[PDB]
């Protein structure tokens, strides 16, 4: 039942606990979106205890979307939001409503950042329309030194080299049964 | 001076500035040292979020003040 | 949405035909057919 997580590089990453409900609360929560053919994006928000990380809220933040991108437009509030409640941001969800389920080039950029500064962050992607999805991660340091260093033009581009992978099974993220708590900031 | 950027994320950045550095000046100094793009942060101050253009001392930031990072979010 | 020209960028809709495009996704593009028949999605890499 220990579990020891190390990155590529071999640092240790501490536990993330995760609700089973989150995946099927964020689908139903987004779901008028979804149905209209826009992305949503929402965070996953949480406390450290005992040198780990349980996820506790799903927050879906006041947003802008397309059928292919969902985007922040008033993060002033969401800090206000967690500065408040002493939420940590430990990683993010968002839909591709028609899509695979695969990590784009824009997810990893935004990704990068977190990963940065929370070795242990996560991204989660739903394809509802495949019916699948998939928590992932930035290769740790040669995936977020690729995207530190991209300089590419266009909001979608390439990259060499695999760049990214989904979480290993078990890892570092721990599904658990738990209670589940949504915070839906939009307007 | 130095200042203080406490993240989200449970992390602070310790910044080496002058008062007369432009905010924008910061958020490159925030990319060189953890590799976060200018243009994902967003830097709040008191209530208040930084413009680009202003300076520190604009905000009366102070030595060991502390900001707070945002970071804005991109899927899809 | 935009797919990757194996590397250029275009700018695309599901619509466009294979001819307003002008290919392998790896199957030939047939000239009448448009990108929605081939599941051709944002970042999908084509052949030139
Ligand atoms: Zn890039």
């Amino acid at each position: 039942f220990k579990i020891h997580a190390y990155t590529e590089g071999g640092k240790p990453l501490r536990t993330i606990y995760l609700p089973k409900l989150l995946k099927k609360v964020f689908l139903d929560v987004v779901k008028p979106n979804t149905k209209k053919n826009l992305a949503t994006c929402g965070i996953l928000c949480g406390k450290l205890r005992q040198n780990a990380f349980f996820i506790t809220h799903l927050v879906i933040p006041l947003q802008e979307a397309t059928s292919d991108t969902c985007g922040t437009t008033d993060e002033a509030s969401l800090f206000e939001f967690q500065d408040k409640h002493n939420l940590l941001t430990l990683g993010w969800i968002h839909t591709h409503p028609t899509q695979t389920c695969f990590m784009s080039s824009v997810a990893l950029h935004t990704h990068c950042s977190y990963q940065l500064m929370l070795p242990e962050a996560i991204a989660i992607v739903m394809a509802p329309s495949k019916n699948t999805s998939g928590i992932f991660r930035l290769l740790d340091p040669e995936g977020l030194q690729t995207i530190v260093k991209c300089r590419k033009p266009g909001l979608f581009h390439p990259h060499e080299g695999k760049v990214y992978t989904m979480v290993a099974q078990p890892g570092h993220v721990r599904e658990i049964n738990s209670k589940l708590q949504v915070v839906d900031l939009r307007v | 001076m130095q200042i203080f950027v406490k993240t989200l994320t449970g992390k602070t950045i310790t910044l080496e500035v002058e008062p007369s550095d432009t905010i924008e000046n910061v958020k490159a100094k925030i990319q060189d040292k953890e590799g976060i793009p200018p243009d994902q942060q967003r830097l709040i101050f008191a209530g208040k979020q930084l413009e680009d253009g202003r300076t520190l001392s604009d905000y009366n930031i102070q030595r060991e003040s502390t900001l707070h990072l945002v970071l804005r979010l991109r899927g899809g």
